[PDB]
RNA sequence: GAUGUCGGCUCAUCACAUCCUGGGGCUGAAGUAGGUCCCAAGGGUAUGGCUGUUCGCCAUUUAAAGUGGUACGCGAGCUGGGUUUAGAACGUCGUGAGACAGUUCGGUCCCUAUCUGCCGUGGGCGCUGGAGAACUGAGGGGGGCUGCUCCUAGUACGAGAGGACCGGAGUGGACGCAUCACUGGUGUUCGGGUUGUCAUGCCAAUGGCACUGCCCGGUAGCUAAAUGCGGAAGAGAUAAGUGCUGAAAGCAUCUAAGCACGAAACUUGCCCCGAGAUGAGUUCUCCCUGACCCUUUAAGGGUCCUGAAGGAACGUUGAAGACGACGACGUUGAUAGGCCGGGUGUGUAAGCGCAGCGAUGCGUUGAGCUAACCGGUACUAAUGAACCGUGAGGCUUAACCU
RNA sequence: AAUUCCUUGUCGGGUAAGUUCCGACCUGCACGAAUGGCGUAAUGAUGGCCAGGCUGUCUCCACCCGAGACUCAGUGAAAUU
RNA sequence: CACAGGUGGUCAGGUAGAGAAUACCAAGGCGCUUGAGAGAACUCGGGUGAAGGAACUAGGCAAAAUGGUGCCGUAACUUC
RNA sequence: AGGACCGAACCGACUAAUGUUGAAAAAUUAGCGGAUGACUUGUGGCUGGGGGUGAAAGGCCAAUCAAACCGGGAGAUAGCU
């Protein structure tokens, strides 16, 4: 089966609508440090809620 | 679950005595007939079994008149009525279904004694 | 039990294997067990008794595999299908004797004569 | 009459003392204190909306205790109506219970449904699978033909062809009950209702005959 | 349907599944932390603590069958004796998790399962 | 500059010149059963043997095995048996190449779906302040089958044989829906037996590989062959038909005036969807009542402060699920995992002891082990934040009002 | 009959029922003796028919294990128009 | 094409086995240059199936089955 | 002994599925046929186009065959599109 007409640039788009990206609805800050972490998981040093862990 | 179980248990009996994949039993049920009551006995050889509290099944062999038959009793049922055990014997398996297809001497099952 | 199917002879005469060529009681109707009227053709026969090879009868199923389960849900089941075959126009048994145990199910006030043979149930 | 809104979690026996051995989903209502009555010349029609749980009075958004609050306030599952007539209740919480259905054999039983969700047909539609063997190519178990031709051009709605299956009321009616034994909040039926265990159903009197 | 089935099957026989959790459970018994995938953890999780909690009794009896499971007759020793009664008092969460997710190649998302008692 | 043939399979949809079932007229209609005509399309409407068949004949069923339209419905859905490629042979015709509206054996069936159309399922925005709900129900769809037995009543009818009506009761066939409590199936995540071989130093005990190696049995879940329930009654207006009273037309007449019955059709009753019903509906509850400027000022635009109800997000997850969606829970906690205890299933572990030359047996032991289960338990993981949404809601008229 | 149009000839056998099959009849549309006639043990991935075993071929599908399918990240086509 | 195809010769360990079959291994060489999840219809390759057992179909197509050594025993017909 | 029997290598190709914008311009998988012989294979050689070769299908003669491929006559001719 193929297109028996060549789809306009238009339709192609419409397509494209639910196709864009979404944001992150703000991430999260560490209380140990001002570690600016993903939400629910360790920071960028071993830090997460509060505490730390994994050395280094 | 915990509102039945105990509805469950609530209707199971206590008369049911010990058993065994291996056991010969003779379970005595009822039967009405015409205008009866009578309680017809069958004893046979249990093969399979129950254990699932008040729902509770027996499934045993006998071979009756040249054909054999095979009954699939339901432990904690009014019908059931008594229930002896008669001979016990030594299978050392859950279900005897092998115990099928065998007829005299290939059945010969080796009785317990304790 | 639904059509084809050899099922053994409960009473004498015309022993031995037979075929189910139809489960009367309705359209479409599958299969047939525990004391139902299927049209059988004996397919064995006996050197003498009344029924020969290649006749087209019918009969009632005594015996079957799938067992029959009744109120309490225990069920009874026996090893081989079996029938007992029976004048065509107007039912009722064909041969004399009933081998083998029965069921409760053919104490049906109108297959009486067999539950009246030797047997079980 | 009216009808009370159970939970789901039955299936057992229960022997006669004649021999038989009686199905029946165990359907459990815990009073259902109506949260709300409905007024013909104030809302349009003749109900009794109610409840029967009580949720952990921290789900309940102030908009929901707000309403119930407004009445009698005891919180719950969600909020039910129950068209009635010729016959009123107390507005307020007036607490009906399964002694409700007392001198009641009929019932309904109005759960969720399945969920089987994967649909497809052969199951959803009961259909009939194609040739297993004797060639056939990749249409062992397949729709096969849906339309006609040119004629008929389109594809006529309704067409079974796949689709959810599950989620979806699908009452019983009928089901014989066996004992509404109170003081356990407690109704027996005849057995096989909709619903998969902790489910909300809606028990009633049956509207047939 | 799946409906009320547990267990995941990750992606391969019921083989795989024995070993690449074998070889894991016993590497984590090891260093006591790991950066596996979430989904590989979380599934790990109940593979050791299952160990570790027949780890809390010693015999030949809960030995050998700790034997079967993790072929590392060495790590068994790690068992019964180091996070043997290590854990002789837990209730079972021996494990942590520490998620990060997010790998380079694949975008797949990384853990950290680790003993509770590993920080000294 | 290609619209794939016949039959079958699968899946249909309509018509009515109706096969069954429902309602009536006439009868060469005693009853039972028929014959024929009128009405009626709700639903239903056979398995095999022979053949490529469609059809047909045959066997045996059924309430009945309807007729026809749909590219003689259906190959971007299946088949490829018939039939038109190339091989080969027979009969046959031709000197022959070859040929046949004769036969015979053999003979490659492509396509990842853009558009309409369907079946499901989300995302926007709109419903005039914003929310969380519960309904109303315009409409739409689903379902609409029928056997036998008994009571009536061995009566009415009939010479007998035979044998009803109306009405009532029970149990089936086929079909649909739901559900795993039962009966079973599956159960490569549970237990066991065992062949070959490799390995853990060896004995013992174990694990890997050989279709899960082969195999026995099985929890949850899912299921049908298992189990429970439904096609109704009742109304409305009728079809054909039947009539009352009734003149035109002194009678007669169902019609012209004028009333009464009347079917599985039709409207509704039963089940489900449903306010995008833009004709966007109703009711209940919850939230926000701080300040300025520029003006092209009847509206705006912008500023600081504020961000509510609720929502979403993230995480633990579900009998929910393709993904979205929907449900539960997030330390004010059982939402998952682990853990504890039980259950279940397997079937009496290992080690030791003893007996036997040994295979092996007995004892410890009914053990050992034990997934999706049940009761319970914060050990682990479910962070405090932050995020979006605001700040009393247009105009005109009427009713009320100080 | 690898030859028969009429043709599913007629009869018999097999089946519950057999336009195929096997044994016959002869009315050979239109067999026939090295473009060989009729037989023939053995052989055949050869044509037809029958049966026992076997079974999901089917009644009527159910569950289960894997590879895709679906989601995410990287790469990234096609016919057609 | 860093293509499941084609390509002649030589060497020939252990256990089991008739064996250059087959299965597990040694020496030796490898995991095939997208992966992570999920656990839908449906397609592909498989395992298990209640009762029946060719009713399938143009046709038993495909499946299922049978399967080893020793011994016993084995029909018509026959070119022996 | 044997164009003998069963069966790997080896040669072949009867069946089905899958593939059909393939892994592949004929394969993969499960079966299948021959397997001391008219066997099978390496290397080199000889037959050349109206010619060869052919256990005979119009088969093969470099993915081409009822007359190969390359170049030329050549802008063949085309009342046709
Ligand atoms: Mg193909
Ligand atoms: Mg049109
Ligand atoms: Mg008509
Ligand atoms: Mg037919
Ligand atoms: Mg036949
Ligand atoms: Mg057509
Ligand atoms: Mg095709
Ligand atoms: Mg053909
Ligand atoms: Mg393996
Ligand atoms: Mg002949
Ligand atoms: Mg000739
Ligand atoms: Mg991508
Ligand atoms: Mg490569
Ligand atoms: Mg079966
Ligand atoms: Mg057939
Ligand atoms: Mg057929
Ligand atoms: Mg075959
Ligand atoms: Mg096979
Ligand atoms: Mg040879
Ligand atoms: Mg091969
Ligand atoms: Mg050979
Ligand atoms: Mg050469
Ligand atoms: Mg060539
Ligand atoms: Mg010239
Ligand atoms: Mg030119």
């Amino acid at each position: 089966a193929v297109q028996q007409n060549k789809p306009t640039r238009s339709k192609r788009g419409m397509r494209r609508s639910h196709d864009a990206l979404t944001a992150v609805t703000s991430l999260s800050v560490d209380k140990t440090s001002g570690e600016k972490h993903l939400r629910h998981h360790i920071t960028a040093d071993g830090y997460y809620r509060g505490r730390k862990v994994i050395a280094k | 679950s915990n509102i039945i179980k105990q509805l469950e248990q609530e209707q199971m009996k206590q008369d049911v005595p010990s058993f065994r994949p291996g056991d010969t039993v003779e379970v005595k049920v009822w039967v009405v007939e015409g205008s009866k009551k009578r309680l017809q006995a069958f004893e046979g050889v249990v093969i399979a079994i129950r254990n699932r509290g008040l729902h509770s099944a027996f499934t045993v062999r006998k071979i009756s008149n040249g054909e054999g038959v095979e009954r699939v009793f339901q432990t904690h049922s009014p019908v059931v009525d008594s229930i002896s055990v008669k001979r016990r014997g030594a299978v050392r398996k859950a279900k005897l279904y092998y115990l099928r297809e065998r007829t005299g001497k290939a059945a010969r099952i080796k009785e317990r004694l304790n | 039990i639904q059509e084809q199917t050899m099922l053994n002879v409960a009473d004498n005469s015309g022993a031995r294997r037979v075929m189910c060529i139809k489960v009367l009681g309705g359209s479409h109707r599958r299969y047939a067990g525990v004391g139902d009227i299927i049209k059988i053709t004996i397919k064995e026969a006996i050197p003498r008794g009344k029924v020969k090879k290649g006749d087209v009868l019918k009969a009632v199923v005594v015996r079957t595999k799938k067992g029959v389960r009744r109120p309490d849900g225990s069920v009874i089941r026996f090893d081989g299908n079996a029938c007992v075959l029976l004048n065509n126009n107007s039912e009722q048994p064909i041969g004399t004797r009933i081998f083998g145990p029965v069921t409760r199910e053919l104490r049906s006030e109108k297959f009486m004569k067999i539950i009246s043979l030797a047997p079980e149930v | 009459m009216i009808g009370l809104v159970g939970k789901k979690v039955g299936m057992t026996r229960i022997f006669t003392e004649d021999g038989v051995s009686i199905p029946v989903t165990v359907i459990e209502v815990e009073a259902n204190r109506v949260t709300q009555v409905k007024d013909l010349a104030n809302d349009g029609y003749r109900a009794i909306q109610v409840t029967t749980g009580a949720k952990k009075a921290n789900r309940v958004t102030k908009p929901e205790a707000g309403h119930f609050a407004k009445a009698g306030v005891e919180a719950g599952r969600g909020l039910w109506e129950f068209r009635l007539a010729e016959g009123e209740e107390f507005t307020v919480g007036q607490s009906i219970s399964v002694e409700l259905f007392a001198d009641v054999k009929k019932v309904d039983v109005t759960g969720t449904s399945k969920g089987k969700g994967f649909a497809g047909t052969v199951k959803r539609w009961n259909f009939r699978t194609q040739d297993a063997t004797h060639g056939n190519s990749l249409s062992h178990r397949v729709p096969g033909s849906i339309g006609q031709n040119q004629t008929p051009g389109k594809v006529f709605k309704g067409k079974k062809m796949a689709g959810q299956m599950g989620n979806e009321r699908v009452t019983v009616q009928s089901l014989d009950v066996v004992r509404v034994d109170a003081e356990r909040n407690l109704l027996l039926v005849k057995g096989a209702v909709p619903g998969a265990t902790g489910s909300d159903l809606i028990v009633k009197p049956a509207v047939k005959a | 349907m799946r409906h009320r089935k547990s267990g995941r099957q990750l992606n391969r026989n019921s083989s795989h599944r024995q070993a690449m959790f074998r070889n894991m459970a016993g590497s984590l018994v090891r260093h006591e932390i790991i950066k596996t995938t979430l989904p590989k953890a979380k599934e790990l999780r109940r593979v050791v603590e299952p160990l570790i909690t027949l780890a809390k009794t010693d015999s030949v009896a809960n030995r050998r069958l700790a034997f079967a499971r993790t072929r590392d007759n060495e790590i068994v020793a790690k068992l019964f004796n180091e996070l043997g009664p290590r854990f002789a008092s837990r209730a079972g969460g021996y494990t942590r998790i520490l998620k990060c997710g997010f790998r380079a190649g694949d975008n797949a998302p990384m853990a950290y399962i680790e003993l509770v008692d590993r920080s000294e």
